[PDB]
């Protein structure tokens, strides 16, 4: 900058934007009754 | 008379830094000649 003894005439300022996002996630599994009754292990569900 | 010393003033969109000073003199003048015949004027050329 150079302020002469006269003066009379600059700076500005800016801001930026940040954007996120929420994404859904999940899964599942299935089993039959016979799988539980006739299984070698009796704690398979656990 | 008015006077704006440099500082917070002149400080304006013209001069944001406000480095100028100002002093003014104004007055009102006016006269009427009641009797012009009472006023005498002679003209001449000198050396």
């Amino acid at each position: 900058p150079a302020l002469t003894e006269n003066g009379g005439r600059r700076v500005g300022f800016t801001r930026i934007q940040l954007i996120g996002s929420i994404k859904k996630f999940g899964f599942f599994y299935e089993w039959t009754q016979e799988a539980m009754d006739f299984d070698t292990d009796e704690e398979l569900d656990s | 008379t008015y006077t704006k010393k440099p500082g917070i003033e002149t400080v304006s969109y013209a001069d944001p830094y406000g480095e100028m000073g100002l002093t003014s003199i104004k007055w009102y003048y006016g006269s009427l000649i009641l009797r012009p015949e009472w006023i005498a004027l002679f003209k001449t050329v000198a050396a």
